[PDB]
């Protein structure tokens, strides 16, 4: 008896940590992907460089 | 539920020749083992949340 | 190609740093080279300080290094031949083959860095190996693909243990070995390699079913903490590609810690207690985890670890414990005795030491023995300030025996039959079992102690008796 | 963004020191672009240093690193029961996903001086040489100190085993759910330790957090306060739960790394200040919470590794101080085979009989008088006949009393079969056997028990107590045995 | 051979008459020749003792020559014992310097030399 839940729950268990783990990988470079993208905003977009001596220059001031 | 043929255990050591008292040993053993096994092994195992399982599956 | 370059711009001992450009910083434990009219000097990232700075350390003299030269970027962790190429070859930390025998031909190339197996891919075992040593096999008896441990201070017999144990198992695998010195003397990797080849183990114009790996000594702080993994590298390959049996000889173990203990200052790491670096925990961890067996593969290792100051309460000694299922301590209060190996039978447990693995009687026999041999130890205040007539009867009796056993553990290994005179004998563990219970029981009480010392099987303690009598 | 992304100024050591997150909150997580996480353990006015749970090979300079508004929290509930987690708390065993009832912080404040209760139930080891001589409390903070290989996991490791005889049963306040906590273990030892609870039936109600060496340092670190909290839940929902830090020597070093790698202050050894307060506000999180507050309990078993009976080292001595009792093992007991090793001498409870059954308790108040003079005449026992009877007699029963507490591993005895081998050794019905018959003494007395006077066993069961019938009625079951043995 | 193992016997041997008690035959045999052989290893600085000269003396200590002589004769008697095989049994001296190793022939002169010494005197 024990062994037949065991096996079988291990059975559905496996369904769930795959589940799981695809979610996981997907989310990496998902959220990974996101890096690469804005490498590319600031790199690129010279108008990316002007929101630069903006948010920056807000810094001097507050700190004061 | 089990029928187990109720035991006195002094009687059991004083029917055993010597030459046996090897067999006899582990005979008792084993009834303990047996004993402390079933304490302990439920009847049946858990039940399995199906509903949950059905909640969180993907093949149909 | 598109390689990056860079340019040293500081130079501390063992301690390189380079500086490259922006956004072409090269991750941590990446290899570097730099060319040089003699060869090349690798190096190997250690930490980004900032401003585009790295840190490496030097895998080899860093005299010649001139402020500025350019390094030239490898783009990945020091890479290692694998394979049944590396078989019959001396290679040393980096890689490269120095046995004169041209370039060794690898279809692949694995990094020495890798993450440890998952706990999942973890495989517990609880076969016994048969070595064929005495007050091994009967006290703590070595694991089929565990890890074992040769602890003892300096001169008191790890490597000659070591040694015995690959010309009794070596040759009786069937399978492939690995052979890594860290730390130790170049003239021994010689005698090893001479061994190897008289024992057929190694064969120049034929098939060879072990690989060298050295990092000596004489080598820098750089090559002798990361020796260890290159011989490692090619082990694991045999473990999961190859799916196979193998034996890893790791010799010594204790380099790894202390190496990285040179360099650990000069890195801006705050001394921890005893001098040690406080990274010692995690660097024995991440050495000893992949140091496994797992469901694809069977590795057994035999690393022997040193005892700074016949002390065990040191850290590098301490924490290796941990690591190890069977581990056998030799002490120096033992070797002075005469008596060989010296094995302390109290202090030297084992993982495969229970009854339902050696057998019931194996057990008791061995318990047996334990004993005794610890009242003995307890009875040394009387024996010195009452004298043996003082004891008891069960106690005279008692202490003769431990005596006899004591002297009984003594065995001549063919390995150090230049230190012994005596030619190696190698006795069965069904046989040593058989031969101590036999003494337990007191069938040979009659016999002098002199017919137990250095001695291989039971049968040779009558010869051995009878032939003095005359 | 500057206040809630930061950049990569330097990395190392398993520690990376960023610039921004103006906002980030005290020892609070964060997530780089590479994937792994750390958390900012100091906040600089310039930049703030952030530990790392994974290679810093991932992490790289300049790399942008974002918050987590979120501090170190694990999942508890009795979802975990049956599984194998990091200190995180994610799964390792493969077994699908975790079903937690709730969160807690890896950080909880110890109940206060007022919402506690004088422990006053026993916590039954199955070690006779324990329940008889140093009994545990639910609630209590026993310590499991001892050299390298003495068997301090035998002792919390059977107890654990001898859960069996609650934990199956029906009534709650009773069971005890077992949690240990792997801290620098090889993954080898883990995974053999978890194999045995389930050739044995424990895994049923014990939860494992794995820590490997391997791991970061970090991770050993959040280790024992994450299986705290995991352990308090039973606690604070009024139930009884067990938890065993194996071992905190491992703990302290993975935290003087972290400590030295940021540059604190060192202290004795290296460590710095603040490692007394870790273990200080690790142990104090068990407790036995009073009648209004739920009635539940956490009883802790630390585990503590000295290095050549050094007990004046500096962990130690923290620990020690803090706990309520140790458990001192030595080396050297174990060799003569008194196993396990446990030091009778040094070992102490400060709670004592408060939390020991009466049924052993009628029995074990003159066992330790009995030992306690043993030790101090036990240099008589290796000189000649010439010893007087009085001291004699001292050495015939502490050779047999000695001889009745070694007791083999992974064989736990309920209460019911202790008392019968306890009032059999005090009286000395055992002084007339031979001292080599002691071990078969107790298997061949307990089957004769469970058959002739298997009524006597039940009623110590269930009332706990002995009244002056049983103890008239149980010696003479007992003189009947030595009889006709 | 076993000399160094000897050596340890007698620092063993040495210890234990240490309580006061009387010694047998063989604790006392070995302690009266441990106790010698300490005194044959004594060499003065700057007198280098060439090969041929060392294996005599060991030899008449392992053996048990010198144990028939009081300690404070072992001195001289390593002096004396040698100007007599210079003089007398030189021939050996001169196999054992070239050939560096003892035939069966070799150990025979070698035997009957040492004993005609100890006689004399
Ligand atoms: N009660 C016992 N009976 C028999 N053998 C025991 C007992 N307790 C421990 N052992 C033995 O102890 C060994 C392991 O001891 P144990 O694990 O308890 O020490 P430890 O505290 O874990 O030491 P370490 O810090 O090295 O893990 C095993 O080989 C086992 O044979
Ligand atoms: N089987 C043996 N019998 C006697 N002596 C031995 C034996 N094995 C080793 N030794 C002694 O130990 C010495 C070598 O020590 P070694 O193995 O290098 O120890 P360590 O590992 O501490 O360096 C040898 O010179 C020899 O005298
Ligand atoms: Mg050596
Ligand atoms: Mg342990």
């Amino acid at each position: 008896l024990h062994r037949v839940y065991r096996e079988v729950k291990n059975r559905l268990d496996y369904h769930i940590s795959v589940q799981n783990m695809m979610r996981q990988k997907e989310q990496e470079h998902m959220i990974n992907w996101v890096e690469k993208r804005v490498v590319q905003s600031i790199s690129a977009q010279q108008e990316k460089e002007t929101i630069a001596k903006c948010i920056a220059d807000l810094k001097l001031l507050s700190k004061k | 539920k089990l029928a187990l043929k109720t035991i006195d255990w002094v009687a059991f050591g004083e029917i055993i020749p010597r030459n046996q008292k090897a067999v006899a040993n582990s005979l008792k053993s084993w009834n303990e083992t047996l004993t402390s096994r079933l304490a302990t092994l439920p009847e049946k195992p858990p039940a399995i949340d199906w509903a949950y399982y059905k909640a969180n599956v993907a093949k149909a | 190609s598109t390689p990056i370059t860079g340019k040293v711009t500081a130079v501390i001992g063992a301690i390189v740093d380079v500086h490259f450009e922006q956004s072409e910083l090269p991750a941590i434990l990446n290899a570097l080279e730099i060319k040089t009219p003699q060869g090349k000097l690798v190096l190997e990232v250690a930490q980004h300080l900032g401003e585009n700075t790295v840190r490496t350390i030097a895998m080899d003299g860093t005299e010649g290094l001139v402020r500025g030269e350019k390094v030239l970027d490898t783009g990945g962790p020091i890479s290692v031949p694998v394979g049944r190429e590396t078989l019959g070859r001396i290679i040393n930390v980096i890689g490269e083959p120095i046995d004169e025998r041209g370039p060794i031909k690898s279809k692949l190339r694995k990094p020495i860095h890798a993450d440890p197996p998952s706990f999942a891919e973890q495989s517990t075992s609880a076969e016994i190996l048969e070595t064929g040593i005495k007050v091994v096999d009967l006290l703590a008896p070595y694991a089929r693909g565990g890890k074992i441990g040769l602890f003892g201070g300096a001169g008191v017999g790890k490597t000659v243990f070591i040694q015995e144990l690959i010309n009794n198992i070596a040759k009786a695998h069937g399978g492939f070995s690995v052979f890594t010195g860290v730390g130790e003397r170049t003239r021994e990797g010689n005698d090893l390699y001479r061994e190897m080849k008289e024992t057929g183990v190694i064969n120049l114009e034929g098939e060879s079913k072990v690989a060298l790996v050295f990092g000596q000594m004489n080598e820098p702080p750089g090559a002798r903490a990361r020796v260890a993994l290159t011989g490692l590298t090619i082990a694991e390959y045999f473990r999961d590609e190859e799916g196979q049996d193998v034996l890893l000889f790791i010799d010594n173990i204790f380099r790894f810690t202390q190496a990285g203990s040179e360099v650990s200052a000069l890195l801006g790491r705050i001394p921890s207690a005893v001098g040690y670096q406080p990274t010692l925990a995690t660097d024995m961890g991440l050495l000893q985890e992949r140091i496994t067996t797992t469901k694809k593969g069977s590795v057994t290792s035999v690393q022997a670890v040193y005892v700074p100051a016949d002390d065990l309460t040191d850290p590098a000694p301490a924490t290796t414990f941990a690591h190890l299922d069977a581990t056998t301590v030799l002490s120096r209060g033992i070797s002075e005795l005469g008596i060989y190996p010296a094995v302390d039978p109290l202090d030297s447990k084992s993982r495969l030491l229970d009854a339902a693995v050696v057998g019931q009687e194996h057990y008791d026999v061995a318990s047996k023995v334990q004993e005794t041999l610890q009242t003995y130890k307890s009875l040394q205040d009387i024996i010195a300030i009452l004298g043996m007539d003082e004891l008891s009867e069960q106690d005279k009796l008692t202490v003769e025996r431990a005596r006899k056993i004591q002297r009984f553990l003594s065995q001549p290994f063919a390995v150090a039959e230049v230190f012994t005179g005596i030619p190696g004998k190698l006795v069965r563990l069904k046989d040593t079992v058989a031969s101590f219970k036999a003494v337990l029981e007191g069938k040979y009480d009659n016999i002098p102690e002199h017919a137990f010392y250095m001695v291989g099987g039971i049968e040779d303690v009558v010869a051995k008796a009878e032939k003095l009598a005359a | 963004n500057l206040n809630e992304t930061g950049r990569v100024l330097a990395v190392g050591d398993g520690i990376a020191r960023v610039f921004g997150l103006n906002n980030i909150q005290a020892e609070e997580l964060v997530e780089f672009s590479s994937g792994v996480k750390g958390m900012a353990l100091n906040l600089e006015p310039g930049q703030v240093g952030i530990v790392l749970f994974g290679s810093d090979r991932l992490v790289k300079e300049g790399e942008l690193v974002k918050r987590t508004g979120n501090i170190v929290d694990v999942p508890v509930g009795p979802g975990l029961l049956g599984r194998v987690v990091d200190a995180l708390g994610n799964p390792i065993d493969g077994k699908g996903p975790i079903d937690a009832a709730g969160r807690s912080r890896a950080q909880v404040k110890a109940p206060g001086i007022l919402p506690r209760r004088s422990v006053h139930e026993p916590v039954q080891t199955g070690l006779k040489a324990v329940d008889a001589l140093v009994p545990i409390g639910r609630g209590q903070r026993e310590l499991i100190i001892g050299d390298r290989q003495t068997g301090k996991t035998a002792v919390a490791l059977d107890t654990i085993l001898n859960q069996k005889r609650w934990n199956n049963g029906s009534d709650e306040s009773k069971k005890l759910y077992c949690v240990y906590v792997a801290v620098g273990q090889k993954r080898s030892t883990v995974a053999q330790l978890v194999q045995t609870l389930e050739q044995h039936d424990a895994m049923k109600y014990s939860i494992i957090v794995a820590a490997t060496a391997s791991e970061a340092a970090p991770l050993q670190y959040l280790a024992p306060f994450t299986a705290a909290s995991i352990g308090e839940w039973f606690r604070d929902n009024g139930k009884h739960a067990l938890i065993v830090y194996d071992d905190l020597s491992k703990q302290a070093v993975a935290y003087r790394q972290l400590s030295l790698l940021l540059r604190r202050p060192p202290g004795r050894e290296a460590y710095p200040g603040d490692v007394f307060y870790l273990h200080s506000r690790l142990l104090e999180r068990a407790a036995k919470l009073s009648e209004k507050e739920g009635s539940g309990s956490l009883t802790a078993l630390p585990v503590i590794e000295t290095q050549g009976g050094d007990v004046s080292a500096y962990i130690p001595t923290n620990v020690i101080s803090i706990t309520d009792g140790q458990i001192f093992l030595e080396a050297e007991l174990f060799y003569k085979g008194i196993r396990p090793a446990i030091n009778v001498g040094l070992s102490v409870s400060r709670v004592g009989s408060a939390a020991q059954v009466k049924a052993l308790k009628q029995v074990a108040g003159s066992l330790k008088l009995f030992l306690a003079q043993y030790r101090e005449v036990a240099a008589f026992a290796q000189f000649g006949s010439d010893l007087d009877a009085s001291t004699k007699q001292t050495l015939v029963r502490g050779e047999r009393l000695t001889q009745l507490l070694k007791q083999n591993q992974y064989s736990p005895l309920a209460t019911e079969e202790q008392v019968p081998l306890i009032y059999a050794g005090v009286n000395g019905h055992l002084d007339g056997i031979e001292l080599s018959r002691i071990g078969e003494f107790e298997s061949s007395f307990l089957s004769y028990l469970k058959s002739n006077h298997n009524e006597l066993l039940t009623e110590i069961r269930e009332k706990g107590e002995l009244s002056k019938e049983l103890l008239a009625s149980l010696k003479s079951a007992t003189e009947s045995f030595v009889a006709t043995f």
